[PDB]
Order: structure tokens, then sequence, then C-alpha cells
């Protein structure tokens, strides 16, 4: 018997817009598993956006999150409860960034590194033991928001694409001495890398 | 409202003053402004 | 028929606790 | 038969919105929203953009609400004449 | 503030330890074990007071890079028959290894040693170990231990502030839950 | 259950990494074309 | 656990032995020449014997449980292992899919 | 742990302590460094051989012990709170508590301190401390502290840390930072006048 509020299938949706099997019990407990993890998953993120001071405020209405990382975009990150344009990359991280904060709780390091201790943050703890700095090493100690993790991860990956529509119109428009491009194998949530090398025609030995 | 600053510039470079819908403070959004003269001129905006 | 004193397995040892404590306290049989 | 239906079935709007208010003031708005004043089947004052970081929104039912539920009433400001956001 | 530890302490023979550690996983937190190797060092001052001042400094020897730890353990707070639990003060320092050589030259005399060897749960703020005490065999042979009984020693323990009981109400009802397999109850020190 | 999925989810990963791996080494070949082509409009 | 569906299988077994043992019993009785004289007297030991070895059978196994018995309902689940993998094979399907796409526009290029 | 040199400087002349210090936050104007924060340091002495205890702000949740020559233990905060309850065994000595307390000032990742050692209620003389947090080793860094008080102090540049004094590539360590606030708290005890 699945619980109130849980039937359906509820997936969250993160679109970026340039506008403005087996056993059966089995898929409804999966179905209604996923569908409270989105359902905490955008509490979370509203909870952040109303009531954490950030650039650019950003609105909820009822169920959807309209930010504005750039001053030419939108981000709408809202949830979809059906009740019976997708970036697929930033819902996956959405629900790893609420994964690692539930297992921030059951976190292997905070559990008494040493013995008989006080069960918390062993790397603070070496930290304090070895004298750390104020901010170097301490700070904030790892105190951001969900929100703002994916919004900087969007800005990133606006950016990305940006560079590299110029590139390419470079690449076509621009025809006479060269353009060249190689991405880097691996990159980040929050940096990329190219190399770009402008060479000529005939001459690509001498004309580096 | 994109006020602008200089009367030749693009879109950015102009002062983005947004207004929280849940709370309703004044909040500026320049590019390579520091924080600190940031929220600064938020709270002198935000006074009157 | 009839039923004895029989508990399923006992794994307590009373005297054993006591030593154990004692040991941790005045370090006995210890040094 | 019309009267007492209708007086009804707004008491039960009322709170239908009391308890979304209420609702919304615990899981997401934080108290970024409040609310001011609320009598049963009279009015439910909601109040935003506060003081810290005032305006109220009255959901009056007064005599016979013939027009429509009782046309809502911003109270405090008075809203200025916006033709197309003060019809939504 | 001052934090108070309560400690439950029960014994469970070796050929229950299979048992006993399986029903602990099923109970207690969703975690594996931690397995966790201790040696512990009690130093003891003769200062003109009667009491000598004793303070344990306990170093990991399976894990690297982790803070020697010194515990002082005050005389024990039990006084009602409501509670059913040895309410100590505690007070918990992490420590760099100098330790030894700190405490030495500062006139602490080293009295004995002994490795603990067993694995660690937690239940919420409740912690629970089941772990042997082997008296070291030649006190620089860390490597050369006597196992000092059969039986492996369970401690139920919660370290919390003064104020806070509920915990310790818990930690209680926990011990009285795990009866079956074995039994856990508040032994004094003395004798 | 846990051991197994754990197996799965990591051999499943090494198999998308090579594949990346694989990816990449074509996407380079492709940059190294495209970018030197002469068309010229 | 066999041991468990073991047991389960000898007491229904028992149970409808004993039940059928009954049966025939009472329909003898009513019997106007019960020539099962001391096939009765068997049938009757068989059937107390039956019910001794179902009542000694049930002790023991209600035992078993209180040896796992605790009353506390567990926490420990594999949530966190299931969750981890199922967001890993959703993962490879989106790869599948882009490179299913990417062959599909090669093959289109080809085409002409 | 970045290599830092402690010195006491002069306040001298007429000015006064505090005025010393002003002229010293001018001078760290016109170097163009900027704050970034303030820093506290405070002392507990215990007769016995000799024990000392100093704390640094910059280092929040650790409590420095040091028994003079004798090793120094870093620990957790709540070893002061230990220390202070045991008490019965430990020398009470005298009100020796000895605190420096100033602004810290960061040029391009060197940190300048400059502080009175305010001794009890009177203030008495002033240590200057220059930390390089990118140089871990010692003795590389000696040379660059001389380098760099000969640029800014110029006269009374000091003559660097006896750590600094014996030779060894070890890393440098906040040990021997709190080492130097030991000595330049003995000094102005020592230096009366």
């Amino acid at each position: 018997q699945i619980p109130s509020d849980l039937e359906g299938s509820a997936y969250i949706k993160v679109s970026i817009q340039k506008q403005a099997g087996s056993p059966h019990w089995q898929t409804k407990l999966e179905a209604a598993q996923n569908v409270l993890l989105c359902k905490e998953i955008f509490a979370q993120l509203s909870r952040e956006a109303v009531q954490i001071k950030s650039q650019v405020p950003h609105i909820v209405v009822k169920n959807q999150i309209i930010s504005q990382p750039f001053p030419s975009l939108q981000l709408s990150i809202s949830l979809c409860h059906s009740s019976n344009d997708h970036l697929y990359v930033l819902e996956h991280n959405l629900h790893l960034l609420i994964r690692e904060f539930h297992k921030q709780t059951l976190s292997s390091i905070m559990m008494p590194h040493p013995a008989s201790a006080p069960f918390g943050h062993k790397r603070m703890r070496l930290s304090g033991p070895q004298a750390f700095d104020k901010n170097e090493i301490n700070s904030l100690q790892s105190s951001e928001g969900l929100l703002e993790k994916i919004i900087k991860q969007a800005k990133h990956i606006f950016l990305r694409s940006r560079a590299a529509a110029t590139i390419d119109s470079l690449a076509s428009r621009i025809e006479d001495p060269q353009i060249q491009a190689h991405w880097s194998n691996i990159n980040d949530v929050y940096e990329s890398s190219v190399k770009v090398l402008i060479t000529s025609q005939g001459y690509e030995q001498i004309c580096k | 409202l994109v006020v602008p600053i200089l009367e030749p510039c693009g879109n950015s470079e102009c002062l983005h003053i947004f207004v929280d819908l849940h709370s309703g403070m004044f909040q500026l959004m320049l590019y390579g402004l520091d924080q600190a003269t940031l929220d600064d001129m938020e709270k002198s905006v935000n006074d009157d | 028929e009839s039923g004895g004193l029989r508990p399923n397995k006992q794994t307590f040892n009373p005297t054993d606790t006591n030593a154990l404590v004692a040991a941790v306290a005045f370090g006995k049989g210890l040094s | 038969m019309y009267n007492c239906l209708h007086s009804f079935c707004l008491s039960l709007q009322l709170e239908v919105l009391h308890s979304q208010t209420l609702m919304l003031i615990r899981e997401r708005w934080g108290d970024l929203v409040q609310v001011e004043r609320y009598h049963a089947g009279k009015c439910l004052s909601l109040s935003v953009w506060n003081q810290q970081v005032v305006h109220k929104v009255t959901i009056k039912i007064d005599e016979n609400d013939v027009s429509k539920p009782l046309q809502i009433f911003h109270d405090p400001p008075l809203p200025a004449s916006d033709s197309k956001l003060v019809e939504r | 503030i001052n934090m108070m530890e309560y400690l439950l302490q029960g014994s469970v023979l070796d050929h229950s330890l299979e048992s006993l550690i399986h029903r602990l996983r099923g109970l207690c937190d969703n975690m594996e074990p931690e397995t966790f190797l201790d040696h512990e060092m009690v130093f003891l001052l003769k200062g003109q007071q009667a009491s000598p001042f004793v303070l344990r400094a306990r170093r990991s020897m399976d894990r690297a890079g982790a803070p020697w730890h010194l515990r002082y353990l005050g005389q024990p707070e039990m006084g009602d028959k409501n509670r059913h639990a040895l309410v100590r003060n505690c007070v918990d320092i992490a420590t760099s290894e100098n330790l030894t050589d700190f405490l030495m030259e500062m006139g602490f005399r080293m009295d004995h040693e002994f490795v603990a060897k067993g694995h660690l749960f937690r239940k919420g703020i409740m912690k629970i170990m089941v772990y042997k005490i082997f008296r070291i065999l030649v006190p620089g042979n860390t490597d050369s231990t006597e196992a000092l009984s059969l039986s492996y020693l369970v401690e139920l323990s919660v370290v919390a502030p003064a104020g806070q009981d509920m915990v310790s109400d818990d930690m209680k009802n926990f011990a009285e839950q795990l009866k079956p397999l074995v039994h856990l109850e508040k032994i004094d020190p003395k004798r | 259950r846990n051991q197994q999925l754990r197996t799965l989810q990591e051999e499943c990963d090494r198999k998308l990494i090579t594949l990346r791996d694989e990816i990449s080494i074509d996407l380079y070949e492709l940059e190294e074309e495209y970018y030197s082509s002469s068309s010229s409009l | 656990l066999a041991n468990e569906r073991l047991r389960a299988l000898e007491d229904i077994e028992r149970e409808i032995g004993a039940i059928l043992q009954n049966a025939g019993t009472v329909i003898l009785e009513l019997s106007k020449e019960k020539t099962n004289e001391r096939l009765l007297d068997r049938q009757a030991a068989a059937f107390t014997a039956s019910v001794q070895h179902v009542e000694a059978e049930l002790s023991a196994q209600i035992r078993y449980l209180t040896q796992v018995a605790t009353g506390q309902p567990h926490e420990g689940s594999s949530y966190s292992s299931r969750k981890d993998c199922q967001m890993a094979l959703k993962r490879v399907d989106y790869a599948r899919l882009k490179l299913s796409d990417v062959a599909r526009t090669c093959e289109q290029m080809l085409e002409n | 742990m970045g290599v830092t040199c402690v010195s006491q400087m002069p306040v001298a002349e007429g000015k006064s302590v505090q005025q010393t210090v002003e002229l010293l936050t001018r001078k760290l104007e016109m170097l163009g460094a900027e704050k970034q924060g303030t820093f506290c340091v405070d002392c507990e002495t215990y007769h016995t051989k000799l024990m000392y205890v100093m704390h640094n702000s910059e280092y929040p949740l650790s409590c420095f012990a040091l028994f003079e020559n004798g090793p120094c233990l870093i620990a957790d905060t709540n070893f002061d709170v230990l220390m202070v309850k045991l008490k019965g065994f430990f020398q009470s000595a005298k009100a020796s508590k000895i605190e420096t307390r100033g602004t810290r000032y960061q040029y391009c990742d060197f940190l300048v301190k400059v502080g009175t050692v305010t001794m009890g209620p009177s203030a008495r003389g002033i240590s200057v401390e220059v930390e390089y947090g990118p140089c871990v080793v010692a003795s590389d860094c000696w040379s660059l502290l001389l380098e760099f008080l000969q640029s800014f102090l110029g006269s009374h540049t000091p003559g660097a840390p006896a750590v600094f004094g014996n030779r060894h590539d070890a890393v440098y360590g906040p040990a021997d930072t709190m080492v130097q606030y030991m000595e330049l708290f003995n000094k102005i005890r020592k230096q009366q006048q």
C-alpha cells in the first residue's frame, strides 16, 4: 500500500531557456522513493532560494524556481508531479548532491577517528590539533547550498557553450589564417580548458 | 531596472537593480564591483 | 512430562564482568 | 438555499486558503510571509515584504458578496492602477 | 560546559561474539564495523593529595595520522537508582605525538599499557564497542600481548552535557533490549 | 545485495570511462580535421 | 533459510495427516461394523504422537525467533548502494542514447 | 606552517606606545597592506621545571603548551579547560599573563602583525611577526624574512629565530612561532625600566 502523496511518478526538470522488468511491488516502491527524494530535493532548493541571501534574487511561484544566473538567460528548476530541453546532467548532479548531504551524517570521517573523543569531522580535529589558520583550512569548512552550487554549474556550462559557439563562428567566418581547438579530455563542474592554435593553411610547421 | 552608467555601453557594465519578491529589499548586481562596496551600496539604497 | 531450568545458551559470566571492570580500574593481572 | 450554500463554500475557501498560507509559511517561505489577522468567515490578512528584510492582503466576506467571492482587498497600500497587474 | 559520559558495561563470551555482532549490526545504524585497534597507556601523578590524577593516552595502531587522545574521567556521580548508568566527568583532548615526552617531563609517570582490538558501532548518540583487552606482553613489545580473558567486553557509552539525561535513559532502554543475547549492567569499578 | 550492486556499478563505470576515452580520441581526430578543412566560403 | 521452509512443510504435512486420522477414526466410530479394532487403536496412537511432535516442533521454532528477537525494528538498510547503482545505470542509459543519436547522424551523412 | 620572524621594535621616543603603533599602521598603509581581521595572543604561567601556555587567534581551536627547551604540545582548546580544572598539582605562579593584541595586515602572501605586549593592564614594548605562508621550509625564509624586514622596518631589523639559528631543512611549524612569542614575552618582562 503506497503512502499518500507518494503515488504516481515524479521527475525534477531543469531547463535553460533564452526567454524572459520483475516484481510489481518493486516498481511502486521505487517510484514512491524517487518521488520522496525529488520532493526533499525541491524543498531544500526552495528553502535555500528563499531564506539565503545571494546576488540576482530568484523567484519561486508554486513548484518552479526561475533564476537569472547571467543577465541574459533564464534557469528554470521545476518539480513535475504527474500523479497518474531537459538537461539530465543537472538532475543527476542534484540527486548526487542530495545523496552526499544525506551521507554526510553517516560519513565515516565524522566517527571518532582516534578513540574516546567526541565523534566529529576528523579533518577539522587534525586541523585544530595542528594549529590551522583562521580562513585557510577552516573559514566555513564546507557551508554552501544546493541552489548556489547548481547555479555555479549552470553558469559554467553556459560560458563553455558560448565560447565554443564563438570559436565555431570564427572558424566558419574567418578562413584566411586558420583556427584550431583541442578540448581537454577531463573537465570539471566549474572549469574546462581548450588549446587554441592559429597556424597557416600550408605552412603549419614554421607558423607555430 | 537596468540603469546604465555611461551612454555608450552594452548589456553588461550597467547597474541591474532587482527586488526580492519574498523580502522587498533592493539588490544591485554589477559585474566587476567589489563585494564590500556592493553591500555598502545595497544598505545605502535600502535606507533611502 | 515436565520442564527444568534450561535457558537456551547462557552467554553471560558475572564473575568475568566483575574481573574485567576491576582490571580496567586497578590493572589486575595486567602487569 | 443559495445564501447558505454561498456562505458555506466561501468560508470553506477562506481556510482552504488559510491552510495553504500556513503550509507555505512552514516549508518554503519561512517568516518571509506572515499572518496578521485571521477571522474565520470574515477576513484573512497576509503580510509580505516585512519591515525586517506593513502591507496586508485581506480575504473578506461581508454582507452579501453578490458580485463574486468578496473581491479580495489589499487594505494598507491600496495598490496603484496597473491595468494588467491589478486584474491578475 | 563539562562532558558527562554514561557507561553501561557487560561481557560476551567469544563463542557468542558472532551472534552478538549480527544482532548489533541489525539494530544499529546502517554502517560497517570500524575494526579499531587502540594502545592505551595510563600515567598517574603522586600529588600531595592522596588521590593520584590519572590520565589515559590512546594511539590508534590501525590508522595513520590519527591524533593521540588524552581523556580524563573523574569519580562516578552515581546517586539515584532510577538511571542504571555510571555518570562521570569527561574531558577529551586530541594531542600531538610529543605528548608522551611532554607528560613524562611534566612529572606524569606511566602505569600500565593495554592494547584493545574490537568493533565500533553507533546508534544515534549511542556508541557500542565490543573489544578484547590484550595485556601487552613486554611494555615495549606492542607486537606481543596477552589476551586478559576469553570474554570480549561490550561498553555502551553516551558522552553529552550534564544537563542532558534523556540520552542516558535511551542507553539504558537499548541495553535492556539487548538482554536476550547478553547482559549489560552498571558494574561499580570498586572490586 | 550491496556487494553485487557495487561491483555492477563499478564495472559499468569502467566501461563508461574507457568509452569516454575512445569517444575523446575520435573527437580529437575530428577536431584536427574540420578545423584544417580548406572549404573557405 | 531453507531450514524454516522445511519446518513449515513438515508442519503442514503433520497437521493434514492428523486431521485425516481424526476423520477416519470418527467415521469408524459411527460405523455399525468397526472391523478396524487394533487398526483403530494404532490410528489413535499415531494421531497422539503426531500432535505431540507438532507441539514440540512449534515450541522449538518459536524459540528460534526469540534468539534473534529484540523488539527493535532494525535500522540498517541497503538504500545507499541501491540508490547509487540506480543512478549509475540511468547515467549509462543516457550515454547509450547520446551515442546512438551521434551514430544516426553519421549514418545520415553516409546516406548522401 | 609558513616561515615567521618576531622581533620587538622600540616604541621609543616620546611617541606613545599606542601612537608608535599608529605610526606602524601608517607604515603598513604605505606598503599597501590591507587589514584581514584581528589577532589576540594570551599566555598562562605555571612556576613548574617551567610551564608556559601560548594561544594565538590566527590558530582558532589550538592551545600550545611549551616546556622551555622541552617539547611543545599542540592540543585542542579543551586543554586550557583541563589544566584550569585540575589546578591542585599545578603551580599558580603569578599574574604573568602576557598578551600582545594588534591589527593584522596582509601584503601579497606576507602577513605582518604589529602588537603591544600589554603586561597585565599596562602596555610596554612592541612585537612584529612577518609570516610567509607559501614558504614551509625554515632557513630558506630565514633569509627571505631578514630581507623583507630590512625592506620595511629598516633599522632595528632582528637577527632571526633560534630555530632559524638551528641549521635544518625541517618544516618550520606553529611551534617555533609559539617559541618566538615566548622569547618575546620573556624579553619585555626582563626589560623592565
